[PDB]
């Protein structure tokens, strides 16, 4: 149900349903700079390089 | 509510908290599994930055 094969199908799932998608940091920055209907929650919870 | 209970710190999330990095305040809060102390360790490690 919540396990997503891709990135943009998760984008459509967070756009349509009552669903929260987890991306890392930078695609979050790209979709918040691009789309003004989406937002991030909290801070960076890890330090992956 | 007034925060005279230690469970009141687990109840709220607005008044944040920290501690000195000793293992009596960090490692002892990490292990020694008490549910409100699990909440304390979760808020300390999730807000470690």
């Amino acid at each position: 149900s919540v396990l997503v094969k891709s990135n943009e199908e998760g984008i459509q799932r967070v756009l349509t349903s009552d669903y929260a998608f987890l991306m890392e940091s930078t695609t979050i920055e790209f979709v918040t700079q691009r789309n003004c209907n989406l937002t991030q929650i909290g801070g960076l919870i890890d330090s992956k390089g | 509510s007034p925060i005279d209970s230690a469970d009141d710190l687990a109840k709220q999330t607005k008044i944040e908290y920290g501690a000195v990095e000793d293992g009596a305040t960090m490692t002892f809060f990490k292990k020694s599994k008490i549910s409100t102390y699990d909440k304390m360790w979760a808020f300390m490690s999730s807000r470690r930055q």
